[PDB]
């Protein structure tokens, strides 16, 4: 499915407990871990586009905020 | 720590060689926000189905209804 | 026109004796936006239930998941 | 249920057709008409509170925008 790195399905379980929604089925946690990883790559990619559009080479929190808006 | 490493690896894989340290923090916060948002809705679906455990279908519907 | 009248009656009933004319327009737009938003989600639920007509349960869930 | 005026269940049907979601059950349209009417009263009420807080007596589109934000 996904190339590169991705958040573990185990991390989804920890988050679920921290908010009190109970247990997650393994397929549900895997789907979410995959989905959030896809979202993370999109956010970083768009942020890097903003950074470059501004002729910078170091990603800033401002680039991430702009990306989260889009 | 485990998740911070994944985020650092994603940054490198997407060719972001340099970044402010707090970008990782921001991304971990996003991760939490996104997952909690989807799970919060998925829990309602699981409830209405009279289930104790959130399943794939619950996550899929939550994701679909909160855009895609 | 029918809905504009209802909005004008609500304004009067809530003791808003004077208002800019465009307030009615704004409220009609809100009405449309709110109803379409709820129905748009309710349609997905109806779809997943394999139904052709949106029902009370679909509207209730859409409303519940998009706050309350 | 509701005192005062309210949007008709019939108006919900027209809106449904305009967006292509198909037909609504009568109970679904009635619920929505009631719900939106409750929302309208809340928006107008908060808007009038903003208006008054500002010592004005005529409701403005600006008061409605502020109310929609809350
Ligand atoms: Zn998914
Ligand atoms: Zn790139
Ligand atoms: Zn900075
Ligand atoms: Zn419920
Ligand atoms: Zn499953
Ligand atoms: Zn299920
Ligand atoms: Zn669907
Ligand atoms: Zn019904
Ligand atoms: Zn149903
Ligand atoms: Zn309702
Ligand atoms: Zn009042
Ligand atoms: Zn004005």
């Amino acid at each position: 499915m996904l190339y590169g790195s991705s958040i573990s399905a185990e991390s989804m379980k920890v988050i679920a407990e921290s908010i009190g929604v109970g247990s997650l089925s393994d397929d549900a946690a895997k789907e979410l871990a995959e989905d959030v990883s896809i979202k993370l790559k999109r956010i970083v990619q768009d942020a890097a586009k903003f950074m470059n559009h501004a002729k910078r080479q170091k990603l800033s929190v401002r680039d991430i905020d702009m990306s989260l808006k889009v | 720590p485990k998740d911070a490493q994944v985020i650092m690896s994603i940054l490198k894989e997407l060719n972001v060689q340099e970044y402010e340290p707090r970008v990782v923090n921001q991304l971990l916060e996003f991760t939490f926000r996104y997952v909690t948002s989807i799970l919060d809705d998925a829990k309602v679906y699981a409830n209405h189905a009279r289930k104790k455990t959130i399943d794939l279908d619950d996550v899929r519907l939550a994701t679909e209804v909160t855009l895609d």
